[PDB]
């Protein structure tokens, strides 16, 4: 009755890492020992929510321990105790195997791996924490425990790939705790927290795991952004590593990302663009990955005002994300028409909005674009026109301002135009027919290089997993 | 976090803020790497100046820093620069890596300076520093007790110190057996990392030392040293401490071992320094090799089964008055009856042996000397109703019998040398008739075959006559003979002429024996083999580029060296020369002896490529290089092939399951059964071709050669070292296809398989069981077979030293050595 | 609720055991889903997505039009009013 349900949700645990255990005992290997991994998280993530907050102490009772099922059992008694199923019969197996880690052995002691065991009853104590949606202490205990015991010896390759997983719960429990309730003694361990980030790549450099690398270098670039440190990230995205190789399409989205949100603040707004693109294809569509989606694509709408390129207008409409767009789709409107009037209203409306998400430092940024995206409109409707003009229009000053607006604005080519100071008036360059030109030359040749590289990625991905299935017996 | 407040401290102008800066940089150096990586030119200014006692703490930041960044070769140089501070990181749970990317950079410096001198200890080339972890790594092996490790990097470290401490104090005799055990371990770990002779060389003959301290020990094992370098030195000093011990058994085994591992040259010179040294001439009779040939001919007569029913068939589907179909009836009954002179092919076939004629006739006369071969004492007497003195009704039969005559005699033929001279100086005056070519032209082979490995420069200048007649079929033969017998010399005089000849000449016949016949000669020398692989190469002809292949072959044969493999690979893709791209892919076989399991791998690509030479050459190459312990991967590969269109690969293709699977059973292989009706089947089919119809006969004879008693010997595993004989006979048997009567040579690749005891006082799935049966002894015994036979431990007879655990003579002590025990007799005391 | 043209990401992507953890955790990185934080956030509901007929419901195509001001009253008093002058000239 009682007994049955922990023991159902037990025995699907065990396949799971039965599977892997014979796997690593041939030859250890990255990337088929995490397919099954990442399958049994999920059933993990879901027994521990839906089905008491006693089922994860049962296998922990059940294996042998260092002292981790006492620390797990502690977490439950602030939540009202358990103290069921760890009698023999929860503690008199260790939950079949064949003899590698099977009952008779291991309690015989002619064997013990808790090598691999270890590692797997960290990953129910960090789901399980995220699960309740609590923080307090808990979490702190939770950052005591596991970092020395992975820390005390080196690890295996398949075990170095559970524990890049934990790390990103430490990280994720101790930001929310901030987020909840600012705390003064959360700052000082955040040094704490900011020193085993970057020890830990270090450790996954000499064990040559692609897939370890690759989850720790995302992690660096969120905490650098949070705590606002964009001098530091700046010198380490121009130092970095990252591999494309074994890492799931999850992480590839994120480091993306992250990219797009620090070039954005040294005002590159051409390279931003290209990778929150990048970033958005690689994630689903799912309600699953709505919040990602969200902050991505107010980042998006911001790079397009920076640079002077103006969001669609179809773009909010398609999606289902109007409202919590909504601050972006005024500015859209805003800087379009060129009116700073309009442009005002939409910052101090929305003022509280923008500031939470911390993309209104790259807002601010955007009172300009009014002003010198109204010039390109004034520049494009009339080829010449009086400075007196544009004063009406954007409301603006002097003349003798207006000037210098446009001078500095074609250093970077926004106007394209020229002012002329004793003919009295701005005439602009572009009257295209640059067909006539050499240019589409040069444009030919970047498309077809593009497609050259498409097609080396194609070959090179093509014929590895056939070659792993024709390899393989089925016959 | 931010290395700002770090950063300024080494700017702050006064002394003491500056050596603090290089220890608070450095406590979270993993922390803020890439942060201090562009100003890591910053503190390279505070290791120059000399107001710091932390210019070492500096240099140490930069290992970090580089690590991190990607750079591990820029780590190292700077980790050496530091001194000390840096053997306090070797045994940490978070940081060994920049330690152990020295014991990498050392490997790749030692490899380098090796060449040039043994020393390199005293190169400024190499930091001092460098040293120092190296040799703390290999101690700290040493502290765990396994020997394996520390071994192991010192192999690749070209360190004569470190592996001669290691054994120097293995050496402690509390068990004189465990002490050869490591030894074993790192030679044969020596043959299969260390391809490189200079180095492999030392460690071998270093090797040596150890084993000889030792008053008991296994002397098998001295001898793989001597074998793998053919110094006749350590030869007669390893024989030297047996003969301090005065023991007859020891001595008479390893001499039953020498003769087949090593070279015929080696053995010649070797009895002599024997004799001075005072010997008893039992064993220098052993050494010549007459009577180790008289054991292996007793275990064939006795054990021998052979098919009559089968003698009948071939006979009845095979044509005698069709003289193609009389060649591989001949060949193929020749094989199977090997090993024992015995007539019954004689009689049997009494009218059908006569009714062919021309070079088919030629092809029966020499088939009886295979299966005559051996049997010294009776050689003569089997072969003299055909040879000449007796003999002038065909001349195919005065000819071909003299080379029959050469089999059984195959490098035991000093005597037999002088008399077939006789007749071939007579010949070499004359241009010779019709008659007298024919008879020229197995006196040519066949003193060849006699005069093997001898060095003979008297037989050279004896065929160089020939050469120079220009006679059509009888030149083809000399330039044959002349490489048999010179085999492993590099003569430079004989590789002129024989290349030069091949211009002077418009006979194709003539200019392709040369040019085969060239890599006999380059056996064995590698790289010293290569002048002559670059002239034949880039000779116009399309024939010198068929022998160039060869060149490589031979030359880099049981070794598989990057090199050679590479040009025989190119060569036969970018040739349009049909001849020249068969010959090719056949040499790569020879190449990749020493790594049988990767040749099916290489050539299922050839074999992919559907050209037809192509194809026969890769069939040829999975053949030789397999011809041991049988591979399931082989079979499946070439089965396709006895069912393609071209008929030239199907007869190819059988051939060469016939040498893959040479006596194995039908329940230590269950394909075994089934393809040898695979080629009966298409034997007895009459509506096939031709051409297919010989390719399964002659296979036929090659599957049950021996009375399926023998296998071919590739690599000896007695000790683990190339066989001459082998590689000599499979490169005459692929020019079979050129000229039939080259077929018979395949015999010297045959070696007999069995465990023969010897009494040494007079000289007279998973295959493994816990519950024995017995086994006579002097019955047949395979390599696979003998790992699982050890002694009884009540046994009568044991032997000296512990066993060697694969086929050879092996002598036992009696333990009453005089009293009455049943014998099998030899067959050299059935005579005498 | 899908990111640019709604069916282009929904062929794209689909579920898998495998994933389905690791895109629960990109959403709660951001923390929240952030769709259903912002009204608590302001304290009303929408009336300002009520701007025009496109914005609030996409049921018929773009026209790029941001304000939807009636351009009639503009054209007809411009029509009118240069017809007086040019009676007046």
């Amino acid at each position: 009755l009682h007994h049955s349900e922990k023991k159902y949700a037990e025995e699907d645990q065990v396949q799971e890492l039965l599977k892997v255990l014979n796997e690593i005992s041939k030859t250890t290997l990255t990337l088929d020992p995490r397919y099954i991994w990442r399958s049994l998280k999920d059933l993990s993530s879901l027994r521990n929510q839906e089905l008491l907050n006693a089922e994860t102490l049962c296998f922990t009772v059940n294996v042998l321990y260092p002292d981790s099922s006492s620390f797990k059992k502690n977490l439950l008694k602030f939540i009202t105790s358990n103290h069921k199923s760890s009698v023999p019969g929860s503690a008199e197996l260790r939950n079949s195997y064949p003899a590698s880690f099977y009952s008779v052995n291991t309690e015989k002691k002619t064997i013990e791996v808790t090598a691999e065991i270890n590692c797997f009853m960290h990953l129910l104590v960090q789901l399980f924490l995220w699960d309740s949606k609590e923080l307090e202490q808990l979490v702190e205990f939770n950052r005591k425990v596991v970092i020395p015991n992975l820390l005390c010896y080196y690890n295996l390759r398949s075990l170095n790939l559970i524990n890049a997983k934990l790390w990103f719960y430490i990280y994720l429990s101790h930001e929310t705790l901030a987020r909840s309730s600012e705390e003064i003694n959360s700052d000082n361990q955040n040094i704490i927290l900011r020193s085993t980030m970057m020890k830990f790549l270090k450790i996954a450099s000499l064990k040559h795991d692609n897939e370890t690398k690759a989850m720790l270098i995302n992690l660096i670039l969120r905490d650098f952004l949070n705590n606002g440190e964009v001098d530091s990230a700046s010198d380490f995205i121009s130092k970095l590593e990252y591999p494309h190789t074994d890492v799931s399409s999850s992480l590839e989205a994120r480091y993306f990302f992250y990219l797009s949100k620090i070039n954005a603040i040294q005002l590159d707004y051409s390279t931003a663009n290209e990778y929150i693109i990048a970033a958005i294809r690689k994630a689903p569509h799912n309600s699953k990955s709505l919040g990602f989606l969200q902050q991505s694509n107010k980042l998006h709408c911001c790079i397009q005002l920076l640079m002077g390129d103006i969001p669609e207008l179809s773009f909010f409409h398609q999606s289902n994300m109007q409202k919590s767009l909504l601050p972006y789709y005024h500015l859209t409107k805003a800087v379009k028409l060129g009116d700073l009037k309009k442009f005002t209203s939409t910052i101090t409306k929305y003022k509280q909005l923008l500031l939470k998400d911390d993309t209104y430092q790259l807002c601010v940024r955007l009172r300009s674009n009014v002003i010198k995206t109204g010039i390109r409109i004034i520049s494009l409707t009339y080829k010449k026109i009086s400075l007196r003009d544009i004063c009406l229009k954007l409301n603006l000053d002097s003349e003798q301002t207006v000037e210098y607006m446009v001078s500095r604005a074609i250093r970077d080519g926004v106007i394209e135009a020229k002012i002329n100071h004793e003919d009295g008036f701005i005439e602009t360059t572009e009257l295209l027919n640059i067909y006539d030109s050499e240019d589409p030359q040069q444009v030919f040749d970047e498309r077809i290089k593009f497609a050259n590289q498409l097609h080396d990625e194609y070959l090179v991905s093509m014929r590895y997993p056939e070659d792993k299935k024709t390899q393989q017996n089925e016959k | 976090t931010t290395a700002a407040p770090l950063l300024a401290l080494l700017r702050e102008n006064q002394d003491s803020v500056k050596t603090y800066a290089l220890e608070s940089i450095n406590n979270v150096v993993d922390q803020l790497w890439s942060e201090i990586s562009n100003e890591l030119p910053d503190i390279e200014a505070l290791y120059d100046d000399d107001t710091f006692s932390d210019r070492e703490m500096a240099a140490l930041i930069a290992s970090k820093v580089y690590y991190n960044l990607g750079e591990y070769e820029s780590a190292v140089k700077y980790a050496l620069a530091a001194k000390d501070r840096f053997d306090i990181d070797e045994k940490s749970q978070f940081v060994e890596t920049i330690v152990s990317k020295s014991i990498e950079m050392y490997v790749q410096e030692a490899s380098k300076q090796y060449t040039k001198d043994e020393q390199f200890y005293t190169k400024d080339i190499i930091d001092p520093k460098l040293t120092s972890i190296f040799e703390r790594m290999i101690e700290k092996c040493l502290k765990a007790s396994e020997l394996k490790l520390a071994l192991g990097i010192a192999l690749e470290g070209y360190r004569l110190d470190i592996i001669e401490s290691a054994l120097k104090s293995k050496l402690d005799q509390d068990s004189t057996s465990e002490n050869v055990k490591i030894i074993n371990y790192l030679l044969t770990l020596a043959i299969t990392t260390v391809t490189n002779s200079k180095f492999r060389s030392s460690i071998l003959r270093k090797s040596f030392d150890f084993l000889m301290n030792m008053p008991n020990c296994d002397y098998l094992t001295l001898n793989k040293v001597v074998v793998n370098l053919n110094d006749a030195g350590l030869a007669l000093q390893l024989f030297k401490k047996l003969k301090e011990e005065n023991d007859e058994g020891l001595s008479a085994q390893i001499a039953f071992d020498l003769v087949s591992s090593a070279s015929q040259q080696l053995l010649e010179i070797l009895v002599t320094e024997l004799t001075a040294q005072g010997y008893d001439p039992a064993l220098l009779n052993i050494l010549s090799g007459l009577p180790t040939c008289d054991y292996y001919n007793t275990f064939l007569l006795n054990n021998k089964n052979i098919d009559i029913g089968l003698l009948n068939k071939s006979k009845s589907s095979l044509d005698g008055k069709f003289s193609l179909f009389h060649t591989a009836v001949s060949v193929a009954n020749g094989f199977m009856h090997a090993g024992t002179t015995d007539n019954s092919f004689i009689k049997a076939n009494l009218p059908w042996l006569g009714k062919a004629q021309n070079w088919a006739k030629f092809t029966a006369t020499a088939s009886l000397g295979v299966i005559h071969k051996g049997n010294l004492l009776e050689g003569k007497k089997v072969m003299a109703p055909y040879l000449p003195g007796s003999r002038a009704s065909s001349r195919f039969i005065k000819g071909g019998s003299l080379y029959g005559l050469g089999l059984i005699y195959a490098g035991f033929g000093r005597d037999t040398t002088d008399y077939l001279k006789n007749i071939i100086v007579e010949n070499s005056g004359t241009s010779g008739d019709e008659d007298v070519d024919v008879l020229l032209h197995g006196a040519s082979l066949g003193i060849g075959l006699a005069a093997m490995g001898s060095a003979n420069i008297e037989v050279y200048e004896a065929l160089k006559e020939v050469l120079y007649n220009d006679s059509a079929t009888s030149g083809e033969a000399a330039a044959l003979g002349m490489g048999l017998c010179m085999l492993g010399t590099g003569k430079p005089e004989a590789i002129h002429d024989m290349f030069t000849y091949s211009q002077e000449t418009q006979h194709g016949n003539i200019t392709r024996g040369l040019a085969v016949g060239l890599a006999l000669i380059n056996y064995g020398r590698q790289e010293l083999a290569d002048d002559l692989i670059t002239k034949m190469l880039a000779s116009d002809e399309s024939l010198l580029r068929y022998g160039g292949a060869f060149t490589i072959a031979l030359a880099y044969a049981g070794t598989g060296n990057n090199s050679a493999v590479k040009r025989l690979l190119h060569v036969a893709v970018s040739d349009s020369n049909d001849d020249v791209r068969r010959a090719a892919v056949i040499a790569l076989g020879f190449v990749l002896l020493r790594d049988y399991t990767t040749v099916p791998r290489i050539v299922q690509l050839l074999s992919k490529s559907h050209n037809a030479h192509v194809r026969c050459g890769t069939a040829f190459a999975l053949g030789i290089a397999c011809a041991g312990k049988g591979l399931q991967s082989a079979i499946d590969v070439l089965d396709p092939l006895t069912k393609d269109p071209v008929d030239f690969v199907r007869q190819a293709a059988m051939i060469a399951l016939s040498m893959i699977l040479i006596q194995q059973t039908e329940k230590l292989n269950p394909q075994v059964a089934d393809i040898n009706k695979n080629f009966l089947s298409v034997i007895t089919n009459k509506h096939q071709e031709g051409l297919a119809k010989f390719g399964a006969c002659v296979a036929q004879g090659i599957m049950n050669a021996g009375g399926r008693n023998v296998t071919i010997q590739l690599e000896n595993a007695d000790t683990g070292t190339l066989d001459t004989k082998s590689v000599v006979g499979l490169v005459m048997f692929s020019q079979f296809w050129y000229w039939f009567p080259l077929a018979h040579f395949l015999s010297l690749s045959f070696t007999p398989t069995t465990v023969i005891g010897i009494r040494g006082s007079d000289q007279a799935k998973n295959k493994y069981s816990s519950k024995p049966y017995k086994v006579d002894n002097m019955t047949r015994i395979l390599p696979q077979q003998s790992r699982y036979i050890s002694f009884i431990k009540d046994d009568r007879f044991v032997p000296v030293r512990k066993f060697k655990g694969n086929n050879g003579v092996v002598v036992l002590r009696d333990r009453e050595p005089k009293e009455p025990v049943a014998l099998i007799e030899t067959v050299r005391q059935m005579k005498d | 609720m899908s990111t640019d043209v709604a069916a282009a990401q929904a062929q794209s992507k689909i579920d898998l055991t495998k994933k389905k953890n690791e895109e629960i955790n990109k959403k709660s990185l951001e923390e929240d889903d952030e769709f259903e934080d912002f009204p608590i956030d302001t304290w009303a509901n929408g009336e300002t997505i009520k701007s025009n007929a496109v914005t609030q419901t996409n049921i018929w195509e773009e026209n790029w039009d941001d304000v939807e001001v009636d351009d009639d009253f503009t054209n007809e008093l411009k029509a009118e009013l240069d017809r007086y002058k040019r009676e007046n000239q």
